[PDB]
């Protein structure tokens, strides 16, 4: 009985922490970006479009 | 044959510092320059080891719980320590193993043996004196083996019953410290696997006299106990284990 | 390729299709030395034998039995198991082993079985109903008779109560026949249990003397000791094999190492936990265990609309162990180096690449 | 070796060849992103033989020539300061082949401005 | 706080251990993903009064 | 036995190449902008501050 309960409990952990990977690496993504212009348009004037 | 000591001074037992002693090799495995983790009995480090003497009017041979396993350290020259009694009742309505270094050889015997309530051996000035038991009915194992040994000599010894199987680790240690447990680190490697397959919940020392009444030789002996916890081993290039760390000694080591 | 692709067609490049293994070859077991045999000699061949009231019961324990001679001796009139295979005792292991000799006559010889009833097994040697071992008997006709009759071989004849198995009884009380009152003393109808057998040379085949040894096996929780034989095969180094040492399996080359153990230490381990190292019970010298050479099977091929020549890259293979050329990406079969550099059309890897022109790399 | 588990693995498809499939495009993925970063120019430029830079001294990225690996001593360093199944494959570019790509830029930069990039 | 469920989760290896790896390294991640938006100075300006 | 061993190190398998895929999206990324900054840094003049 533990042995199902902790191959579905590990499944669902695997799951959740597979998605956090996911989110965590589009908000990487966000804050290089982020950064980016926190660099070129507040700390310098963009010639850049948009 | 039995004889009552009744010479002796009462005294507290006494108390030391375990350093970083009664570490031995978990198993069979060379490792070379590899540091590895592993779950086993091991002694704590800086750890309450009891302490017994034999000096002269002081005897110290009682009979302790063996726990899930013993280290015996042994601070020893002239070779007053010669063996030890295990079993659980001590008394002939249970199996008992018997480990003895006489003159000549180690005897291990697994039978029913009726324990004297002080057992010794003796030396007169040669080994003529032999009070440990007075019967013994049933034996199951016999097993004769090569011998396994200012305080000159140290040894340790790691006992344990696992799945029947009693495990004895040594190691000898030649040191020049008078009264405590010297400071320094030395793995213990495996001696002899011996299959027993007996209940032993109880141990025994046993010492030798000097005849010349009786006259206790100087000797001084430590007790400690192994519990279940993790060590990381350092294995160096040659493959002895040569520093280890104790993870739940304080929180740096863990 | 076109197998792996699942299309008819394959396009320019280079697919890894398959897994070169190098195959085990032989099989190769080590097995330390057959050291302390059970003393089998002093039970079947000793002095003399014991009467079958006080049967002797010798441990046999803290040893290796060897069973296959025992087996194989043709003196042996009767060789009956009741719980095992006479063929697997080599291979069983058992915690200790209870030999019961005694002599009796050659028409009790199956009295000595599980659910048998007679006068031996009721009264002298009883077997239970779920009896394990094997029962060995041999004439003995030679040795114990004599001409004026041996009375030595005594045996009980009568007794209030059947036995229990594995119970003796020496005791010589007076039985009571009738229900006249003996106070040890005999008279018409109180005689003595014990009596003596009548052999001589000139009884035929049923009346002579048989020397019976039971074998009984007990599976407790105590280690196993008593063991099987082991047969142990010759060596075989610096080739893909499979080796047993002590009952560590696994495939690998065994070569010499120069790794000096402690002479506790058996197997090695790595960082990784495997073992790499390990020490040989017949001769104590140190082995490294490299693994067999498997690799990537790879296919370099142009378009089929182009051609159908095709090149093989065996991943990390030197080209002894397998138009043929040794890159560092592995070995490369059906590609012809040449030392001019192009463009990288078909990638092998290590700055080695491929393309049609034949197939050059 | 076991086929009584290979014949048992037969049971669950094709797990293996999306798994095996999965690491060929991550390794052919690793040598992408090596082309993309270093090749970056078709003309494997060279510094002239005489180091007259106006005073200007690049010894510490150039190519070493008494070096084997004809490495920059910076680059010496970033690399010395830089320490069952299972196939490592080799990257398609070697070492040298990457070291000779950043001594074309820096030739090309060195020599050329930033012409080399947007032309000849 | 099941030992036995601890016990037997022990013979899965070191899943766990992984999870709480990736699990720290997001942890992480994000004070370093403020600290490369929000410090991009290390001298603390103040507009006159 | 067999097909518990097999599931644990099919797991297993997929754990690793999974985390290899998510490492291999961080490090494609940082090869994007490591082929971005040869492209401005090296081979011309940037005026993108930082
Ligand atoms: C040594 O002392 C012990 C302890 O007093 C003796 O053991 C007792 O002996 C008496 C003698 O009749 C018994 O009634 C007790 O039951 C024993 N106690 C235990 C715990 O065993 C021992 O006999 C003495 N030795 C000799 C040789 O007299
Ligand atoms: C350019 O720089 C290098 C190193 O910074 C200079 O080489 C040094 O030259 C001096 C004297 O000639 C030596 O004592 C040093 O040992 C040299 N260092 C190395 C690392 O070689 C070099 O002189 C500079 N100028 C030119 C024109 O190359
Ligand atoms: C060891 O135990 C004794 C008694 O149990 C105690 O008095 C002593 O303080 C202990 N030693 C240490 C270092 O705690
Ligand atoms: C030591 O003990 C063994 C076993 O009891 C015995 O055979 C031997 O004679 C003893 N040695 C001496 C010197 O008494
Ligand atoms: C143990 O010994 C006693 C007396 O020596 C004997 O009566 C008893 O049968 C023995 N038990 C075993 C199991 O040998
Ligand atoms: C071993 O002995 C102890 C104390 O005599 C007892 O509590 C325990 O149940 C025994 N174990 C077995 C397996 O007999
Ligand atoms: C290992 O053994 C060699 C002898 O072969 C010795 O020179 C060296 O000092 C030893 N190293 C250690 C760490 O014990
Ligand atoms: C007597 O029996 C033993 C059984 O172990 C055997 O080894 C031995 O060879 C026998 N003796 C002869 C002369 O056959
Ligand atoms: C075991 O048998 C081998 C066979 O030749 C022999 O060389 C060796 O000395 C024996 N003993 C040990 C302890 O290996």
């Amino acid at each position: 009985q533990i042995d199902r309960l902790i191959t579905g409990r590990l499944q669902s952990l695997q799951t959740y922490v597979t998605q956090q990977l996911i989110r965590a690496a589009e908000i990487r993504a966000s804050a290089n970006l982020a950064a980016t212009k926190m660099s070129e348009c507040v700390l310098g004037q963009s010639k850049r479009v948009d | 044959q039995c004889v009552n000591l009744t010479t002796r001074t009462q005294l507290p037992p006494a108390y030391t510092n375990s350093f970083t002693r009664g570490v031995y090799y978990p198993d069979k495995v060379f490792r070379s320059s590899v540091l590895h983790s592993t779950q086993d009995l091991f002694l704590p480090f800086f750890s309450n080891v009891t302490w017994f003497h034999a000096i002269h009017k002081r005897f110290d041979n009682p009979v302790l719980p063996f726990n899930d396993g013993v280290y015996f350290a042994s601070t020893e020259k002239s070779n007053i320590i010669r063996g030890w009694i295990f079993g659980t009742t001590l008394d002939s309505k249970t199996q008992s193993l018997l480990i003895v270094n006489n003159a000549t050889n180690v005897v291990i015997k697994v039978c029913e043996f009726q324990f004297c309530n002080d057992p010794f051996l003796g030396v007169y000035y040669m080994e003529s004196e032999f009070r440990v038991y007075s019967s013994a009915n049933n034996c199951t194992f016999e097993y004769v083996s090569q011998p396994f040994l200012n305080f000159k000599n140290l040894r340790e010894f790691v006992f344990k019953n696992i799945d029947g199987y009693f495990k004895i680790y040594s190691k000898h240690t030649p040191i020049n410290l008078v009264r405590d447990l010297p400071q320094g680190f030395s793995a213990l490697e495996p001696l002899v696997d011996l299959p027993i397959g007996i209940n032993i919940t109880r141990f025994q020392t046993l010492l030798a006299l000097h005849r010349s009444g009786w006259t206790a030789g100087a000797a001084a002996y430590y007790v400690g106990y192994l519990q279940p916890r993790t060590f990381l081993l350092k294995y160096n290039e040659n493959g002895t284990i040569t520093d280890a760390v104790d993870c739940a000694l304080d929180p740096l080591s863990e | 390729t076109k197998c792996t692709l699942k299309s008819f067609t394959v396009e320019k490049g280079i697919y890894q299709t398959s897994n070169f293994r190098v195959q085990p070859t032989e099989s190769i077991v080590r097995f330390p030395n057959i050291t302390n045999l059970c003393p089998f000699g002093e039970v079947f061949n000793a002095t003399r034998f014991a009467s079958v009231y006080a049967w002797n019961r010798k441990r046999i324990s803290n040893c290796v039995a060897d069973y296959s001679v025992l087996y194989n001796s043709a003196s042996f009139s009767t060789f009956k198991c009741y719980g095992v295979s006479p063929t697997k005792l080599n291979d069983l292991c058992f915690t200790n082993v209870y030999a019961d000799s005694f002599v009796i006559r050659g028409d009790e010889v199956r009295q000595i079985a599980p659910g048998q009833t007679g006068k031996i097994a009721d009264y002298n040697y009883k077997l239970p109903d779920d009896f394990t071992g094997c029962v060995i008997a041999w004439n003995s006709n030679n040795l114990d008779s004599k001409v004026g009759g041996n009375y030595n071989y005594l045996y009980r004849l009568f007794r209030k109560s059947n036995l229990k198995p594995f119970e003796r009884d020496i005791s010589t009380e007076i039985y009571q026949a009738g229900s006249t009152p003996c106070n040890g003393v005999e008279g018409f109808n109180c005689y003595f249990p014990l009596q003596s057998y009548g052999f001589q040379p000139t009884y035929g085949v049923g009346y002579q003397p048989y020397r019976v040894v039971v074998l009984s096996f007990e599976l407790l929780h105590a280690p196993a000791t008593v063991c099987g034989p082991k047969k142990s095969t010759n060596l075989v180094k610096n080739k893909c094999v499979n080796f047993n040492f002590n009952g560590l399996t696994g495939t690998g080359v065994l070569t010499e190492s120069n790794k000096k153990f402690l002479p506790f230490q058996q197997f090695g381990r790595d960082i990784a936990d495997t073992t790499d190292a390990v020490r040989d019970p017949q001769t104590l010298e140190i082995l490294d265990i490299t693994p067999c050479s498997f690799g990537g099977v790879s296919v370099i091929t142009p378009g089929t609309n182009t051609s159908n020549q095709v090149a093989v890259l065996y991943q990390g293979v030197n080209c002894t162990e397998v138009n043929v050329f040794q890159t560092r990406a592995g070995c490369l079969i059906g590609a012809e180096h040449v030392n001019n550099s192009y463009e990288c059309d078909i990638p092998i890897g290590a700055g080695i690449c491929a393309s049609y022109q034949s197939i050059i790399a | 070796d076991s086929t009584e588990c290979s014949n048992l693995l037969l049971q669950y498809g094709s797990f293996c060849t999306q798994l095996n499939r999965a690491l060929t495009g991550i390794a052919v993925e690793q040598d992408k992103n090596t082309q993309e970063v270093f090749a970056q120019v078709k003309q494997i430029y060279k510094t002239p033989p005489i180091k007259d830079f106006g005073g200007f001294n690049f010894s510490q990225i150039l190519p070493d020539p008494s070096k084997p690996s004809k490495r920059s001593p910076i680059e010496d360093l970033l690399f010395n300061k830089v320490t069952n199944g299972l196939t490592v494959l080799p990257p398609l570019l070697t070492d040298e082949m990457i070291a000779q790509y950043t001594s074309a830029l820096l030739a090309g930069t060195i020599t050329s401005g930033w012409t080399f990039g947007a032309g000849p």
